[PDB]
């Protein structure tokens, strides 16, 4: 009785766009397996040693077959959640590192950006050079567009 | 800035998905075990019938 | 009866709407009848109590799935039925105890309705 959790409605919003459709297929197969597990019981149907015994001519045979079934063993499956666990942990590692690194770096960058945004030079107290640096796009192109005033006819 | 924050949040929360993958594997194994149980049950019942009916 | 008296009436209206072949009022009645038909029928050998009956009766009476494809309606209906049988099964017992339209049970209904709607 084990099943670990994803908010599937939201969980669809975690995968990179690589095969999120295949991810949806996996989730659907998961719901399918949930229904299937719901279907069958966990344990076997029982067996009647003495009941079927008195019921059958194979009476002591019924008891002995109950004993044999107690001896008889069906093969239990095998698990590989360890590989899944390693994949999950390594992915947590990689993704968290990349996020807390690049996102934080861009956070600092855009933080400086917001600071400078609050740091708008007054227009009259903004030199032509003030804007030219601030808006590098006004660059003279004074080689690509040298000819004073160094800009396109527009 | 908001975008970086949100991307961080989502990529972080993603691990519930790996939890669900573990769910899938665990359910597969549990169903295999339960089915083996029930199959043994049915085989035993068939054997028991094979004599009472005769 | 409360969950679906208007449902039966609206089925009748949709038939009165089905009596034609572009009022978005009529179009809405059409989608409503579409869901109603997609739901009402059932397969062979599916015993049950009035439980899921009153449930889907409010649900269609809610019509919050009228947007959902009436083709997808049957599938998502199986889905919602499974969801109710699993989680609100205790809440289902509560509604059984609700020998009246419990506004609490009704609220649980709308809530799990949105919940299964996400599961759709």
């Amino acid at each position: 009785l084990a099943l670990k959790t994803i908010d599937w409605v939201a969980f669809g919003e975690i995968i990179p766009r690589n095969q999120k459709a295949v991810a949806n297929s996996l989730k659907s197969w998961n719901e399918t397996l949930t229904s299937r597990l719901a279907t069958l019981p966990e344990k076997p149907p029982a067996i009647d040693w003495a009941y079927y015994k008195a019921n059958v001519a194979k009476a002591g045979l019924v008891d002995d077959f109950e004993k044999k079934f107690n001896a008889l063993k069906v093969p239990i499956p095998e698990d590989k959640y360890t590989a899944q666990v390693d994949a999950e942990e390594k992915e947590d590692v990689k993704s968290c590192a990349e996020f807390l690194t690049q996102s934080k770096t861009r956070i600092q960058e855009y933080e400086k950006e917001l600071e400078k945004m609050r740091n708008i030079i007054p227009f009259d107290q903004m030199t032509i050079e003030d804007l030219n640096e601030v808006f590098p796009e006004t660059k003279l192109d004074k080689k690509k567009y040298p000819y004073w005033p160094h800009r396109p006819i527009e | 800035i908001d975008m970086e924050k949100s991307q961080q949040a989502l990529v972080q929360k993603r691990h519930y998905l790996f939890d669900v993958q573990r769910n899938n594997i665990a359910m597969a194994l549990e169903v295999t075990y339960r089915e083996r149980l029930h199959r043994v049950y049915r085989e035993v019942k068939n054997r028991l019938d094979y004599h009472i009916s005769v | 009866k409360q969950v679906a008296g208007t449902m039966k009436l609206e089925l009748a209206q949709y038939r009165e709407v089905a009596a034609f072949a572009l009022d978005a009022a009529t179009q809405q009645l059409l989608s409503r009848g579409v869901r109603l038909t997609e739901l009402l029928k059932q397969g062979q050998y599916s015993p049950m109590a009035i439980e899921e009956q009153v449930a889907v009766i409010y649900a269609g009476v809610r019509g919050y799935l009228d947007k959902l494809e009436p083709s997808k309606i049957t599938k998502f209906e199986n889905a919602f039925l499974s969801h109710v049988i699993s989680q609100h099964q205790a809440l289902l017992g509560k509604i059984r105890t609700d020998g009246k339209i419990s506004e609490e049970s009704d609220a649980k209904l709308k809530e799990i309705v949105t919940n299964f709607l996400a599961g759709f």
